[PDB]
RNA sequence: GUCUACGGCCAUACCACCCUGAACGCGCCCGAUCUCGUCUGAUCUCGGAAGCUAAGCAGGGUCGGGCCUGGUUAGUACUUGGAUGGGAGACCGCCUGGGAAUACCGGGUGCUGUAGGCU
RNA sequence: ACGCAGUUUUAUCCGGUAAAGCGAAUGAUUAGAGGUCUUGGGGCCGAAACGAUCUCAACCUAUUCUCAAACUUUAAAUGGGUAAGAAGCCCGGCUCGCUGGCGUGGAGCCGGGGUGGAAUGCGAGUGCCUAGUGGGCCACUUUUGGUAAGCAGAACUGGC
RNA sequence: CCGUGGAGCAGAAGGGCAAAAGCUCGCUUGAUCUUGAUUUUCAGUACGAAUACAGACCGUGAAAGCGGGGCCUCACGAUC
């Protein structure tokens, strides 16, 4: 009864946001998609051929197929009782890289360089990521001035 | 005319007189200012206003009765054009009536139950001003008595405040005369135009 | 004769009994659906790998063993 | 009283695009010239950019990257007096000449001069470059006519014919070369050959020298103030094509400083701007005091 | 003492709005052909009316644009007919004007009884060198402020050349 | 310190008005016999170069409008979770954590890549 | 140590609701002030005259009060996806009819080299057969119709 | 002369579009033949619609490309 066709909940989602109507900029096209990249999917209302669905907006998947001017993605979609890895064919205009994997590759390269320098000079560099520790026992300063006194203010309207 | 006890607390979403209603009758109130409409700014220094305490609806007929009562007490109290009253709150919500006996069982039950448009109410948030009366400095008791006599005629509980601001504008009455005397605030009818100094220089050259 | 038409209550508590796990994803993923021109490339690539990859790769294995 | 001016117009206004407000591209053809299909992943699509300007034509080969366009090789019309084309910088002969220079310069940079000679005797035929097996493949490139309209006789096609006889594998159909009969759909090679060798200006010089010497001294003054006569033009470009095909190497200039900086006013600072405002205050106040009294 | 900024007749527009299509419209095109020495170009209506009887895509009017020597010649004939006397509100604020004539054989062409007598609308635009920026394809910009033509510049040019009379009433 | 050709980001780079531009360069400009296309060489196409930076263009300015960014707005409006908390209800106060926007005020107003050229 | 997670963190994307906004588009809407183009209408100088003048409306300019489930520049909290390593790095070479300036790109194959890569908790993976079930209800909070209900209808979580 | 969609895009609305997806003009039949994969509804069955390809034979354009119906979301139907 919700008129189950394609693209029905999308008065806002496939819209080009604001002061960005018009032609697509070409840096979206001129990018390199190899098998094994990790891509975000974001709807573009200007190119109406290969929009994915309203389901896969914002989902982040793996690339496995490359054609002339589109790309095939595998995306984990949740349905009723289980999640499934589906296979979508999306044009290039809806796609961008996730910066998360590139940040992780920078982590891996820093870890390899620290590992080589550590095996070189015998240092134990602790190249894991430690979460935010509690504050160490620091030592505050109150020179010159007594601390400012605060009190709750009287009500007015 | 159904009793206003039921058309009360803001339950349903706001439903304005618009493209989709198309059959709502006219609201009860039509004019909103009663006193000296063409009053200039320094002709009335103070203003007393009426703050709502509850979150509720007010009906257009109730606003109609209240502005008439306040108007009558003002023109009996401090003379004609000794006040400028403004109902700051306008009705735009449209309430619905699903009326029956349209006396037997045999018309319909609750089957087609999207009601016809009854009339117009005004939605109120807590701390929103209903009425504002700007008067002379001598008329302080008359404003309090007038808004007291309107307080009984609105539903619910709401209080009466005497503003710190000059006029209907948003500027302080203490800073007001000290700051209009030289530089910034040019009077504009009943309103007051603020000037920044980040304009073209033609404004400052047209001044002074 | 009226009944409750549609609901989604008591559904998440059914779904998380056995657990909403992922779809396994083993190594060497299924290769159907990929570009037929690329697939026609890769099949002859594989069989000529297995054809000609004996002699020169054996030479290079001997060379890299002699180096190290 | 006339209109409602414009106030939220600015707050909602999109600029078109940086190149589009200057008006130099369209992007509706650039989005099909630039973009390489993703099956090849790295191999760039080379654009031959030929731009006609008053006093100068520009032949460049570029390709596209995400940081910007990367120009591989470029050749300009004013280089031709070093090759022996003294005047005639924007004629169809200069178009063919610059295309031939650009093709020879690219092939000299890549070292594929001795193979892929292309065409030497200028005929204006449908000479498409065949690749030679057992050798490195031919350079393939695609035109950009730009905003200029492709009409039979547009000298972007002359630059095309120059590059093609130089030996670039550029796909082209013959029906936009000049000399092509538009009613009867045959193509004439001899007329286009005459138009390449430049006997149009030869006939027009003979026409002016018969009809009116006033116009012949009005235009063509730079021609007669070094030298131009039609037989010398028809043998001059014949010399010039061989002079290019023997030495396209382009000797870069020494650039150098040897100069005095100082041409353009810089941005005046915040305090200086605010003190301009303060002087504009004080002078008007002084006027308000003085001239109202006197 | 001003560099190459000369008011010159950019183009001259000639119009005949016949109320109908067919015979009288064709004879009006024949009139404009005999004036200009070039074939005219027709006009029509996006919407009709039925009150004065035009329909959609009816060949209502003819017109022509004349540039250069013939333009200044036919402008000379027009000011010759109207005795160089043009009122102030004949000039538009943006610098162009139009004045019009009736009785098309005032200009000096033989009358034929076959064709007839038509009312012919003359419209003059003024041009300075540099106005051809806004029309061309590749690079197009705003014209600017000091370069454009004013009411005052147009009326002073018409005072200078042809010795026109301005008629402020 | 600049421009041209091709660009990337797509208003910090628009719009209005006023100043200044030496050298190259872009233009404006002078003409239709060939190629071309129009009612019209105005637009498009083509052979140039007597003039001109007047305009575009390039730099600067406007207590400029807009944009971007940062304060104030404001720990306010809201809000995950909780209470045998208050309240007739309407709603409101508290613990726990997170946390916004306009008027108001201050600052800026293109940055770059490739190839080429002038001081 | 394998693997996993109704969880958190560390990154990274996504949304257009609460809220707010109208001196930002659209839609409604209150009142004052300024201005002189446009008329029609009143008055006055008058045979009459855009001859001159006063007024009216409309118009425009900056302002002002209030709004929106089928409006929106902005924009939360809660939330959804992905990543947090040996299936990964790095080196060297072979094959390709695909691509092509190029021994170029991309895939595949082979050989070699170094596992200590957020917190916390746990044993996981997988196949067959199939019963009963397909009449629900209530509670916090968010919500649609209704005056309202121990009413009808939804969402998240728990209970019966 | 101003004119950032205030118009038009067959239609109900929403989205999108300005040297364009709008208007005019010139050519035209890609509204053709054929295997598959995938999305959408979903039990992860179908019809319908759609996406990305592959191989022919073409249209167009100078060319890059575009095109296998309508700028997108509806316009349709098993066994026998
Ligand atoms: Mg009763
Ligand atoms: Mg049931
Ligand atoms: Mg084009
Ligand atoms: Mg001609
Ligand atoms: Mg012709
Ligand atoms: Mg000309
Ligand atoms: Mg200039
Ligand atoms: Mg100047
Ligand atoms: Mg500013
Ligand atoms: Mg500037
Ligand atoms: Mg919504
Ligand atoms: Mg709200
Ligand atoms: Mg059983
Ligand atoms: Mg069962
Ligand atoms: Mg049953
Ligand atoms: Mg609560
Ligand atoms: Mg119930
Ligand atoms: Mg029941
Ligand atoms: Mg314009
Ligand atoms: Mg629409
Ligand atoms: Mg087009
Ligand atoms: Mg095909």
């Amino acid at each position: 009864t919700n008129t189950k066709g394609k693209r029905r909940g999308t008065r806002y989602m496939f819209s080009r946001p604001f002061r960005k109507h018009g032609v697509v900029p070409l840096a979206t096209y001129m990018r390199i998609y190899k098998k094994g990249d990790i891509v975000d999917i974001k709807g573009m209302g200007t190119v109406q051929k290969g929009m994915p669905h309203k389901c896969y907006h914002g989902k982040t998947g793996r690339v496995y197929n490359v054609t002339q001017h589109a790309v095939g993605i595998v995306v984990n979609k949740q349905v009723k009782g289980k999640i499934l890895a589906k296979r979508i064919n999306v044009r290039i205009e809806h796609i961008k890289h996730s910066k998360s994997r590139d940040s992780f590759l920078k982590r891996v390269k820093e870890n390899d360089q620290k590992k080589k320098e550590a095996k070189e000079k015998g240092t134990w560099v602790q190249l894991k990521r430690q979460p935010a520790p509690p504050r160490e026992a620091h030592f505050v300063r109150t020179n010159g001035k007594e601390p400012e006194l605060l009190e709750p203010i009287p009500y007015e309207f | 005319r159904r009793p206003a006890r039921c058309y009360r607390y803001c339950k349903n979403k706001p439903y304005p007189k618009s493209r989709f209603c198309r059959g709502v009758p006219d609201a009860k109130i039509r004019i909103f200012d009663l006193g000296r409409k063409k009053a200039k700014v320094d002709e009335f220094p103070l203003c007393g206003h009426m703050v709502s305490d509850e979150y509720e609806q007010l009906s257009s007929e109730a606003l109609e009765a209240a502005r008439i009562c306040a108007n009558k007490y003002m023109v009996k109290s401090c003379g004609k054009d000794g006040f400028h009253i403004r109902v700051r709150l306008h009705p735009f919500h449209v309430i619905r009536i699903n009326k029956m006996l349209s006396a037997d069982r045999l018309q319909t039950g609750m089957r087609g139950a999207f009601g016809k448009p009854q009339g117009t109410v005004a939605r109120v948030h807590i701390g929103q001003v209903i009425m504002s009366i700007r008067t002379k400095l001598q008329n302080k008791e008359h404003v309090i008595e007038a808004l007291r006599r309107a307080k009984f005629k609105f539903p619910g509980r709401q209080k009466i405040h005497i503003s710190k601001k000059w006029g209907f504008t948003k500027f302080n009455a203490d800073e007001f005369e000290d700051m209009v005397a030289e530089k910034r605030l040019i009077p504009d009818g009943c309103g007051v135009k603020y000037i920044p100094n980040r304009g073209p220089l033609d404004k400052w050259r047209a001044l002074h | 004769a009226k009944s409750k038409n549609h609901t989604t209550h008591n559904q998440s508590r059914k779904w998380h009994r056995n657990g909403i796990k992922k779809p396994r994803s083993q190594r060497y993923e299924s290769l159907k659906g990929v570009d037929p021109k690329f697939l026609r490339n890769m099949r002859f690539a594989k069989k000529h790998n297995k054809k000609g990859l004996k002699k020169m790769q054996a030479n290079n294995a001997k060379a890299m063993s002699a180096r190290a | 009283v006339k209109v409602v001016k414009n106030k939220a117009y600015f707050k909602r206004y999109q600029v078109k695009f940086r190149r589009r407000r200057e008006g130099k591209t369209d992007y509706y053809a650039r989005k099909r010239l630039v973009i390489q299909d993703k099956n090849k992943y790295n191999t760039p699509k080379y654009r031959m950019i030929v731009r006609v300007t008053n006093r100068d034509i520009i032949c460049q080969i570029a390709y596209a990257r995400i940081e910007g366009d990367m120009i591989v090789c470029a050749a300009y019309a004013h280089e031709l007096p070093k090759y022996g084309v003294k005047v005639g910088l924007t004629n169809y002969a200069a178009a063919y000449c610059t295309g031939l220079l650009l093709a020879r310069r690219l092939l000299n940079r890549f070292g594929m001069d001795k193979i892929y000679e292309g065409q030497v005797e200028v005929t204006g035929d449908e000479y498409n470059v065949e690749s030679i097996d057992g050798q490195p493949g031919a350079f393939t490139c695609y035109l950009d006519a730009g905003l200029a309209r492709t009409t039979t006789g547009n000298k972007v096609f002359g630059a095309l014919k120059g590059a093609v006889d130089g030996g670039l594998s550029i796909p082209h159909s013959t029906k936009r070369f000049p000399g092509y009969d538009s009613e009867s759909k045959e193509f004439n090679a001899e007329v286009h050959r005459k138009h390449i060798m430049g006997q149009n200006v030869a006939d027009y010089m003979r026409y002016l020298m018969e009809e009116d010497e006033d116009a012949y001294k009005k235009q063509f003054s730079q021609y007669i103030k070094n030298s131009v006569t039609p037989d010398m033009m028809e043998e001059m470009y014949k010399k010039a094509h061989a002079a290019i095909r023997e030495n396209p190497v382009y000797e870069k200039k020494p650039k150098k400083e040897v100069k005095k900086k100082r041409w353009n006013r810089p941005k005046m600072s915040l305090a200086q701007k605010k003190d301009r405002v303060a002087q504009k205050k004080a002078s008007f106040l002084r006027a308000q005091e003085r001239a109202a009294e006197s | 003492e001003n560099p190459m900024r000369e008011l010159r007749i950019r183009k001259l527009c000639l119009n005949i709005c016949v109320g109908e299509s067919g015979d009288r419209l064709t004879r009006a095109a024949k009139v404009l052909e005999q004036l200009t020495g070039q074939t005219p170009v027709f006009s029509k209506a996006r919407y009709t009316v039925r009150s004065f009887g035009i329909r959609r895509n009816e060949k209502i009017a003819v017109h022509c644009t004349v540039r250069g020597a013939k333009a200044e010649e036919i402008l000379e004939k027009g000011l010759k007919v109207r005795e160089y006397e043009l009122r102030k509100n004949n000039f538009s604020d943006t610098g162009n004007f139009g004045f019009g004539i009736q009785e098309h054989i005032d200009l000096g062409i033989k009358y034929d009884p076959s064709i007839g007598i038509y009312g012919l609308d003359f419209y003059v635009v003024l041009g300075r060198p540099g106005f051809s920026i806004a029309d061309k394809k590749r690079r197009t910009g705003c014209i600017g402020a000091k370069h454009r033509i004013s009411k005052e510049e147009a009326m002073r040019w018409f005072q200078q050349k042809y010795d026109g009379i301005i008629l402020p009433g």
